[PDB]
């Protein structure tokens, strides 16, 4: 059916939105390395900021896996 | 997606509330941290001899 077929392309396309979090997470844990190499005494406070950035970044990434599964199964 | 099966949702909502909000909390209350004991060796309400 043209609907069951289009659900595969639509769910496949919306998954590309995860590529944004693959790159955004690399920047956070990349800046944590740079930021910790300069002021290693703030290690515990820096890491607190990395997790906050990691969460907010991957948040936008799962909103895509949301629609990817909202289309594939919930429709 | 079984997550979207809204018929058994009440089977997950209640016991979580019975676990996150009652039981586990009732075990943290039973994990108390006492102030460490450093009673100072300087406590003497004294006074000069009677003059």
């Amino acid at each position: 059916d043209i609907d069951t077929a289009a659900k595969f392309i639509g769910a496949g396309a919306a998954t590309v939105g995860v590529a944004g979090s693959g790159a955004g997470i690399g920047t956070v844990f990349g800046s944590l390395i740079i930021g910790y190499a300069r002021n290693p005494s703030l290690k515990q406070q820096l890491f607190s900021y990395a997790i906050l950035g990691f969460a907010l970044s991957e948040a936008m990434g799962l909103f895509c896996l949301m629609v990817a599964f909202l289309i594939l199964f919930a429709m | 997606m079984p997550q979207l099966n809204t018929t058994v949702w009440p089977t997950m909502i209640t016991p979580m509330l019975l676990t996150l909000f009652l039981i586990t909390q009732l075990k943290m209350l039973n994990t108390n941290y006492h102030l460490p004991p450093s009673p100072k060796p300087m406590k003497m309400k004294n006074y000069n001899k009677p003059w």
